[PDB]
């Protein structure tokens, strides 16, 4: 909260709702962040008092997404005033000169709300994309890649409000990535693998669920496209392992992250 | 009752009105010809009725601890979603702004 970058540029279940999301402006001269109540261009996420190391978790996870080729906005870490680390991200609905871009989350687009942002499915997510996106086939490739990533890095909190459509230069597409982190290792007694069911499943998902039911029958991707993306994830595992070990996570948190990643890679036969 | 101007990127787009019996209604200004307030509400219709708070506008309200922060700043009751929207309406995600009449 309010400082300058470092090495970096109710029976419900939610997890992101234990961490603050602060608006901030980038000080032009000093190059440091200033929390403001309104009219900010950045979002700052300080440490949570309930779940540990969320800023470091979010920062490395968004960097892993950038390495595999997902659209990721500028993000990083800053030291808060209490000498802890705070995550920041550049808003993509603000574009300098104080202009704005239209941005709508999938709960808004599908008629759900905050209390029911988990009462949906990835089949319903696909339908929203087919309705509103300028190039749905291009967006389906991105969705497939996003869903595989979230499974591998243990993001079980991809509810309806974590998908958004951005309207930029008259083109409607899935927004850049936001709110991606390994929420499985941040909790204890993690209850699900996927926030929204796929083929009616939120746990014990298998290779044929992602690569056959999802990729072929629901997204209509050609087999050669699926194979190329799977290969992409295969080639990135060594790079991911290196980046996590070089991150700002604690050693214990790094080990939880690596062990989860290996377990998810093994369920998709990455090492077979 | 309570009504609010709804603007898109600074240009006044329409009026969101609190109607009796818990219903709500949004009406586009005939002069408006810019981008729609939301993709579920294009300019081909002018009037939209809602039996609850319209999901699009509910989607602009804070969540989690940020909602707890709003509720201890302002003297407003939780579940008064329209009242909370007017309080934050100067600056929300996207290009839409809300101002009370
Ligand atoms: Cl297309």
């Amino acid at each position: 909260m309010k400082h300058c970058p470092i090495t970096y540029e109710v029976g419900k279940m939610s997890v992101q709702g234990v961490q603050k999301k602060l608006s901030a402006k980038l000080k032009i001269k000093e190059g440091c962040f200033e929390i403001v109540d309104q009219y900010g261009q950045y979002i700052l996420k300080p440490q949570s008092d309930i779940y540990p190391e969320l800023p470091e978790n979010e920062a490395i996870t968004m960097t892993l997404a950038k390495t595999i080729g997902l659209e990721v906005p500028v993000h990083g870490l800053v030291y808060s005033k209490d000498n802890s680390l705070t995550y920041f991200i550049k808003r993509f609905d603000r574009i300098g000169h104080n202009k704005k871009l239209a941005l709508e989350d999938f709960a808004q687009l599908s008629g759900e709300d905050r209390h029911t942002k988990y009462k949906s499915s990835m089949e319903k997510v696909i339908a929203v994309i087919e309705q509103f996106c300028t190039f749905p086939k291009i967006e389906f490739v991105k969705l497939f890649k996003l869903t595989l990533f979230n499974f591998l890095v243990g993001n079980e909190d991809m509810h309806l409000k974590n998908f958004s459509l951005i309207t930029k230069d008259r083109k409607i597409s899935i927004s850049p990535a936001y709110d991606l982190l390994n929420s499985t290792i941040a909790q204890k007694n993690t209850k699900e693998e996927l926030a929204l069911p796929l083929k009616g499943k939120k746990n014990n998902l298998t290779k044929s669920d992602f690569l056959k039911y999802f990729a072929i029958e629901k997204l209509g991707l050609n087999q050669n496209v699926i194979d190329g993306i799977v290969q992409e994830f295969h080639q990135v595992i060594p790079k991911w392992q290196e980046l996590i070990g070089f991150s700002f996570l604690s050693q214990e948190m790094q080990e939880k992250y690596l062990e989860l990643l290996e377990q998810r890679c093994k369920r998709l036969n990455f090492f077979d | 009752m309570r009504k609010a101007y709804v603007s898109v990127s600074g240009i006044k787009a329409g009026i969101l009105e609190e109607l009796q019996g818990g219903t709500y209604q949004f009406t586009y200004f005939e002069d408006y010809h810019g981008a729609p307030v939301s993709l579920t509400m294009p300019l081909k219709n002018k009037v939209y009725d809602f039996d609850v708070f319209p999901p699009f506008f509910e989607g602009l309200l804070p969540e989690g601890i940020m909602l707890e922060a709003l509720l201890r700043k302002y003297k407003i009751d939780k579940n008064d979603y329209f009242g909370q929207l007017i309080l934050v309406g100067q600056d929300v995600v996207g290009a839409v702004t809300i101002e009370e009449i």
